[PDB]
């Protein structure tokens, strides 16, 4: 626990935990579909780098629907979805089960 | 924080003085009173007033009658009609009252405010009975 | 009560009891404090 | 076999009479408290009412455990 | 880069769905496009059981409800009373700093 | 809101025809399972009725000696019938 | 100023004080009137 | 009046398994960023500074930094309990792990700490103060017996009110249909008055059980 | 043999109607207290009236206690 | 002799709603004390409030009295 | 023969809930004694919140007496 | 049948608690009058306290109706 | 069959726990009208420590509801 | 083999009557705090009553389990 | 397999005894209310005490939970 060793403080400035601090890489955003496969490749799948991916990620949400001024509840409804949304996809197994059509 | 003001026609006693409580014999019960009490009042009775100041001191002080006030900014009024502490009483003198006063309920008759008059003093005398010996 | 059972005023019976705490005043302050009127 | 058993259920039944009286005793104890509470000086006669109502209300409780009895050992 | 803190958070339609994902279809179906997708998927997980309308839907609905009230009765108060929270510790920073240099 | 851009000439005839291609397959699909429903639902209720009749006589069986067995326990008496 | 006990019963803020009954309020208000007479008294008999 | 379900409480009906939903409070901790907080920051920071006040008058020398402990105790069970209600959510308070894990470690921890620290007064509470020599043996006996399993029925406080209001939710829902209207309308109505009690009493369980950490840490 | 076992369930679940008469007792004996310590000078008249709630109350519990019996002998 | 050993066992178990009867009457007429203690004047208005207080109190304690005769000589 | 002791099972079992109508009763009805004692000029309001008490307290009472019959005649 | 017999035996056995109802009902609204008694003009009020005793008081009226719908058709 | 019949009936038994829940609701959210009409200065106050009295009022009669629970079909 | 399983429903029912002394018991707890709040100087005889009034209620409620072990093990 | 099975209808009727502790427990805390609308300067001694009124409410309850664990697969 501690800031990313390739953060630099003189050149970037103060930390921010949703900006990556790493070499500035290409987003896949702009990848032709070409490059796919080797975009894919390049990027690590270290436990680590994953969850500082997925850190990267949330503080980045953060700074979208919270971290301003005016935060409504909409972040706070977006999670409940997306929990909810989330669970039922794993409870699939018991819900299916039961259903409601004997054919559908 | 408790202002009181317990005063008498004869003597004054306290003068919006912090007392942690006194506790006091009224008609609706003898109950007690510390700071920032019930907003309430409540008529006197034949008792024992008793007064527990900042440093704990005890003091009793019997009163015949009167009335106590409470209100909502904790101030404390309580005024009586004589009230005395009682180390300066007599039990001696609190029953040879009280068997005055048997007589005069047994010497009642069909008076029946005389028999009032001698039930009150029956109380009266119970009061400082209880006050004396105590 | 009994006072207001027998319509006895309470300031009848307010002099009732303080005169039944006069008696009880022996020592030295029964003449003192009883000033008449 | 069947007398015994059903004495034993009926005696378990007769046996939860007993909690009124256990009601009844914390009720008349705590109004002691309030009676004590407000006018302290008449603490004999008070303590004789309040052993009037627990003699009465426990008196109660034993005629249930009593009749509990009388359907374990005496019927 | 100096992170700027904005103003107001990303725009939001439907209570809770991001706006950059309505507008993400604009150039090809237009403002109805996210619409028809959503409704039509919606559709689809209800015909085809995937969506398994059980006894959890029904308390689904009633928070959605609750939810919805309760929000639209007291968000204002309490957003109004957060801002007044942070306008008095905004008028605390300002005024120390204004008083060390007095 | 934004202004409307008209959709591009490829999205709609490819979206109404896959509409109408549903609804004939949809008509075509329900009509064949309605044909299959209302045969499999015949056949399971005759074997659904056959199955309660037997298990009638099976639950039959098992109350008259749960029946029994409470009889035995409680030491009471055994009538004719039960 | 000087109240009755019918008036005491009927005002906003009496609500406000607990304990009250139709015999409390008589007496309390029946002494209260005979502590101010006497407060008067004595502030009469010193300014004449 | 039609039918009835339960068992929503299978931690592994997926090889994702619902270990995860234990790990959905981390989500809704409000990460501090800025200097000036935000909108929830603030609400959040008031209600905890409110509890921590409120906590005070009741936290004594020997819980002189353990109001930390019991603040983070309460937030859990609110998040355990409130999230528990969410429909497509598996029942994590109904596990006894769970309150195995919110009672049995802390009141080890209380009542051993009172044992070394003072053991004639621990004994002292299992028995009534002022109590004469034929009334003590058998308060004594029965006040053990209050004292060794009263964190137990804690634990299985917390779990049977979201047990019995997840049970009564189930149960409204199985018995009505989507087509009917009136039953629907009936139903979400029914579950919306239940729900305000569930959530009301989810929030005062949470409550409580800080006010009795908090007394059983001042002694 | 099932007839007597009835009645020795049925007059143990009829004993338990004594306890309300538990609970009564416990409690009119209680507001005695309360009733003496606020103007005991009417002892005698509020001790009467304590005395008819315990004769209108342990008589209704010894109503239900006959109907245990009754429960034992007569049904 | 099942089905009247089960009208035993019922009207055994609804005797006991005998004990609303008493903590109803214990209650009001221990009421009764506290409001006689303070303002005997009207003593008359009081009682009569009171006794329709136990009246309809003990009508529940006739009503499941009824109701163990219900299931006694009914069905 | 089973089922129909089951019924009188369930519905003696079922009429205990008109004893917590005759304690509702008792407290509402004792509570009026009080409440009328102290500032009895209040008479006509008192008095319908009193029959207010008793229109939910005694109905709720009925409330178990209708399972009382759901499980004698209707189920 | 026996199952048949649990089940009813159970749900006369889950009418018990509608008695709580009832006194949780009785208390409140007495307790309601007592309130009422001083401050008439606080009617409004102290009447939505009351109204929410008697909600939560009814809910655990409902809460025991549950268990008698789930021995009555669940369980 | 007997032993699932015996656990419906003990779960009938268990749901007896929650009557007495209801009666604690009712005492502490009589009491509150009571607390709220004297010195209605402390409202916010009161309402915390009722509250409190809420929360372990129906959780005591929780124990004996998830006890209804684990004899209804968890054991 | 009856009279074992009838044993347990006995010891069960004996176990029903323990709430009578848990509400007493409160009860007479809950008139302490009352009549500690006023009149304060009072404390040590208000809270030994409290203890004796503990004292017979918890002796109510261990003559159920006496009755309970009774119906256990003793017979 | 009557002998576990009637332990069930034992641990569910020997469970009851939880809801008098919710009854006193709310019997305490509601006489909180009442005693902290008086005398707020108290709060801690009279929380104290309604703690310890709380904690030998909430007692009775687990001695009859216990019991009802005594029952259930103690043996
Ligand atoms: C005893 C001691 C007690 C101590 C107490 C101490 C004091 C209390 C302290 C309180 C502290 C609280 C803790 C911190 C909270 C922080 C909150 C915060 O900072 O928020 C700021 C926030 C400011 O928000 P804002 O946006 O600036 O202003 C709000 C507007 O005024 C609102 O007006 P508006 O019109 O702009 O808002 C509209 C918005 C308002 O709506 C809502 O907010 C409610 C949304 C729903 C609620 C959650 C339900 C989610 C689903 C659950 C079930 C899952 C199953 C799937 C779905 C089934 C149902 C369809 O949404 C709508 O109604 C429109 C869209 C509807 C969306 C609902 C779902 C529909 C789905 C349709 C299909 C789409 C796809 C679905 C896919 C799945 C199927 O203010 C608040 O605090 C609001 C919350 C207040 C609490 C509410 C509850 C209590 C009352
Ligand atoms: C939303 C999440 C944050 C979005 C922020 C964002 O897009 O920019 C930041 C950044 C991209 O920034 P950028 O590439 O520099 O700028 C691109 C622009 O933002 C512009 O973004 P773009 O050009 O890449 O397009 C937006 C893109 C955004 O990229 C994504 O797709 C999201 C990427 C993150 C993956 C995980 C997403 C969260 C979990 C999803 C499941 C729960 C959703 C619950 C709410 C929705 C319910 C329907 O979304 C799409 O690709 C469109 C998908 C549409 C599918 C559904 C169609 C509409 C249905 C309407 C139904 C109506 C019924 C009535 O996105 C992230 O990295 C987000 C990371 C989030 C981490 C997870 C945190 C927890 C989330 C809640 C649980």
């Amino acid at each position: 626990g501690d800031y990313p060793a390739e953060y630099n403080p003189k050149v970037h400035g103060p930390y921010d935990p949703a900006r990556f601090y790493g070499k500035a890489d290409v987003p896949l955003g702009q990848v032709k579909l070409g490059e796919l496969s080797q975009w894919l490749g390049r990027r690590n799948k270290n436990p680590q780098a994953v969850a500082a991916a997925v850190s990267r990620g949330w503080w980045r949400w953060q700074h979208k629907y919270v971290l301003p001024r005016k935060g409504g509840i909409a972040p706070y409804i977006q999670l409940i979805v997306g929990c909810s949304i989330f669970f039922y996809a794993i409870n699939y197994g018991k819900m299916v089960a039961h259903r409601q059509r004997k054919y559908h | 924080q408790m202002a009181f003001t317990f005063a008498a026609p004869s003597q004054v006693f306290y003068n919006n003085a912090n007392i942690r409580q006194v506790d006091v014999p009224s008609f609706s019960g003898s109950f007690g009173i510390l700071p920032a009490h019930v907003a309430t009042l409540a008529v006197l009775k034949p008792g024992v007033v008793t007064v527990y100041q900042e440093d704990g001191s005890t003091k009793k002080y019997f009163v015949s009658s009167g009335t106590v006030t409470v209100n909502d900014d904790s101030s404390v009024q309580v005024l009586a009609e004589e009230a005395v502490p009682v180390e300066n009483l007599d039990l001696q003198a609190a029953r040879d009252i009280l068997s005055k006063a048997q007589s005069d309920v047994t010497s009642a008759g069909a008076d029946m405010l005389k028999l009032a008059e001698g039930q009150i003093a029956v109380e009266v005398g119970e009061a400082l009975v209880k006050a004396a010996e105590g | 009560s009994g006072r207001r059972g027998r319509h006895v005023d309470f300031g009848a019976s307010v002099d009732f009891e303080v005169h039944m705490m006069r008696r009880a005043l022996k020592p030295e302050l029964r003449n003192e404090a009883i000033k008449r009127e | 076999d069947i007398d015994s058993a059903a004495k034993f259920i009926g005696a378990g039944a007769a046996t939860v009479g007993v909690a009124g009286s256990g009601a009844g005793i914390g009720s008349v104890f705590g109004s002691l408290i309030i009676g004590y509470a407000r006018n302290p000086s008449l603490k004999q006669q008070l303590f004789s009412y309040a052993i009037l109502g627990f003699a009465l209300s426990e008196a109660m409780g034993l005629f249930c455990l009593m009749m509990a009895f009388l359907l374990l050992f005496a019927f | 880069p100096r992170p700027l803190r904005p103003v107001n958070p990303g725009k939001v339609r439907v209570g809770f769905v991001p706006e950059e994902w309505f507008t993400f279809f604009y150039n090809k179906t237009g403002v109805t496009g996210p619409y028809v997708l959503g409704a039509g998927a919606l559709t689809f997980l209800l015909s085809k059981e995937i969506y398994v309308v059980e006894h959890e839907f029904y308390t689904g609905v009633a928070i959605a409800i609750m939810g919805t009230y309760g929000v639209k009765k007291f968000g204002k108060q309490i957003a109004d009373y957060a801002d007044k929270g942070i306008g008095e510790i905004e008028q605390s920073f300002k005024e120390y700093q204004d008083s060390s240099k007095i | 809101f934004a202004p409307p851009v008209n959709v591009s000439p490829l999205i709609r005839a490819g979206r109404y025809g896959a509409l109408v291609v549903g609804i004939v397959y949809g008509s075509y699909r329900f009509g064949s399972l309605q044909k299959r429903e209302n045969e499999w639902r015949v056949e399971e209720a005759r074997r659904k009725v056959i199955r309660d009749a037997l298990n009638a006589e099976n639950k039959a069986k098992a109350t008259r000696e749960e029946m029994l067995y409470l009889a035995k326990e409680t030491g009471v008496k055994v009538p004719e019938n039960f | 100023p000087v109240f009755s006990k019918n008036a005491i019963e009927s005002a906003d803020s009496i609500a406000a004080y607990d304990s009250l009954d139709s015999d409390v309020i008589q007496s309390y208000v029946e002494y209260s009137l005979a502590s101010l007479i006497y407060y008067t008294m004595k502030e009469n008999a010193t300014s004449e | 009046m039609m039918a009835s379900l339960f068992s929503v409480f299978d931690p592994t009906s997926s090889f994702l398994s619902n270990w995860l939903s234990m790990l959905i409070p981390l989500l809704f901790m409000v990460m501090s960023f800025w200097l000036i907080p935000s909108r929830p920051q603030f609400l959040a920071k008031s209600v905890l500074m409110g509890l921590n006040r409120e906590m005070s008058l009741l936290m004594g020398p020997a819980s002189f930094g353990a109001n930390i402990l019991v603040i983070a105790l309460f937030l859990f069970i609110l998040f355990n309990n409130f999230i528990g209600l969410f429909p497509y959510i598996f029942t994590a308070t109904s596990h006894l792990a769970v309150t195995l894990s919110l009672a049995v470690p802390l009141w080890i921890s209380f009542i051993l700490y009172t044992w070394i620290k003072e053991t004639t007064n621990a004994l002292a509470h299992l028995v009534p103060l002022g109590t004469p020599a034929p009334l003590m043996p058998f308060m004594v006996l029965m006040e053990i017996i209050s004292n060794m399993i009263r964190p137990i029925t804690l634990s299985v406080r917390l779990a049977a009110n979201m047990i019995a209001g997840h049970l009564l939710l189930t149960l409204l829902g199985a018995q009505g249909t989507l087509e009917n209207l009136y039953v629907t309308s009936i139903v979400v109505f029914s579950q919306i008055i239940l729900l305000m009690l569930e959530f009301s009493v989810a929030i005062i369980q949470s409550y409580v059980f800080m006010t009795l950490m908090t007394l059983y840490a001042s002694e």
